[PDB]
């Protein structure tokens, strides 16, 4: 999720 | 004090502008730092908070659509902005996707962000 | 499209929102008492571009309890889906945050859920 | 609060 | 009041007893209602409410392991108990699953749960 | 399992569990101040039989805020994981729903974090 | 699918 | 509160 991307 | 560049704790930037009218306009930008990871956010906060050192409420919405990519949910953070030396926003958040009926019980993620103008 | 109107919750809340094509969702929060002291901005985002196989469409708002007549120096954000059909539903969970001194925090922070209908 | 207000 | 069999809305069962000093104990079943689908749940609560006609406040916690299988899971409701006529336990829950620390935020899941003493369809 | 043994949050507060074998945990809370007006029973729930992939251990637990001494008519669970290893910590959200009437159940559920580990 | 649901 | 205090 874009959210949490790394 | 509101209007500026903020990181949280995993990489990511949120650039707002907190406007007189209490808006919060800007943008969010994923640990990656490339265009398809730039998101719009709107939200509002207090604009006249108290002066008793109480910190000053607030929450945005991003909608996880651009122009690249579209995730089918949308997060909203709840929180308040405490100034001062070393200025934080400490916040809550809810992440609602996009379910049938039959997964609707299972469609929001809950956690917690601590942003502050220091990546 | 579906979204834009007004819906109201079951305690005697309304709100009137526009969705605009780009994902923005403007409009206005009324407390129960239905009073220009009891209106409210409020501003979200919302999916333009949602699954067609009956997924809900994921949305959030926010509303900041401070207008020209008062101040309660809070800020509630929604987030839910929004549901199509015969029956049209947005169903929510909400935060209501409070502002607080850093030793309060603890009480900062309140949540709930709320189901919106298009009919009262 | 006025969220809650009767 | 609290004691007895309670259904919420998705059809799953609560079968609870609340303890002289606080406990409860009992056992949770999933929809399916069969024999894998039962669990162990343990919680708390308040033993001595206030007679100014507010709810009994509880919690309690179901781990998702049992015999049959293991979702590596556990939920927490944590709520209030109204008496009357249609008597319900009105809950927020928090569902966190083992994850590992790149994957902490998609642990939690949270909602809402309302159960009574009637089940529905 | 890793768990059982004295765990200490950052405000102050400290909770003895003992993790039984079953999937049972059972301990005292014991609030800031530390006298035995702070002393509370906790009692809960884990996964006794973790994934052994690197994955935390999933785990919650009710406080009731009563004792003998005191009353306050509400509880607190804690939902999270513990992370084992040389700084091991539980890392939690929590619910704490005091009792309330009807009319104020909207102010009944406050929501937070806390992290808790071995040494103050 | 979790057995909560 | 006792939780927090």
């Amino acid at each position: 999720h874009p959210q949490f991307e790394k | 004090g509101i209007t500026g560049t903020w990181y949280n704790q995993l990489g990511s930037t949120f650039i707002v502008t907190a406007g007189a009218d209490g808006a919060l306009t800007g943008t969010y930008i994923g640990a990656r730092g490339n265009a398809e990871s730039r998101y719009v956010l709107t939200g509002r906060y207090d604009s006249a908070p108290a002066t008793d050192g109480s910190g000053t409420a607030l929450g945005w919405t991003v909608a996880w659509k651009n122009n690249y990519r579209n995730a089918h949910s949308a997060t909203t953070w709840s929180g308040q902005y405490v100034g001062g030396a070393e200025a934080r926003i400490n916040t809550q958040w809810l992440l609602t996707s996009g379910t049938t009926e039959a997964n609707a019980w299972k469609s929001t993620l809950v956690g917690h962000d601590t942003f502050t103008k220091v990546k």
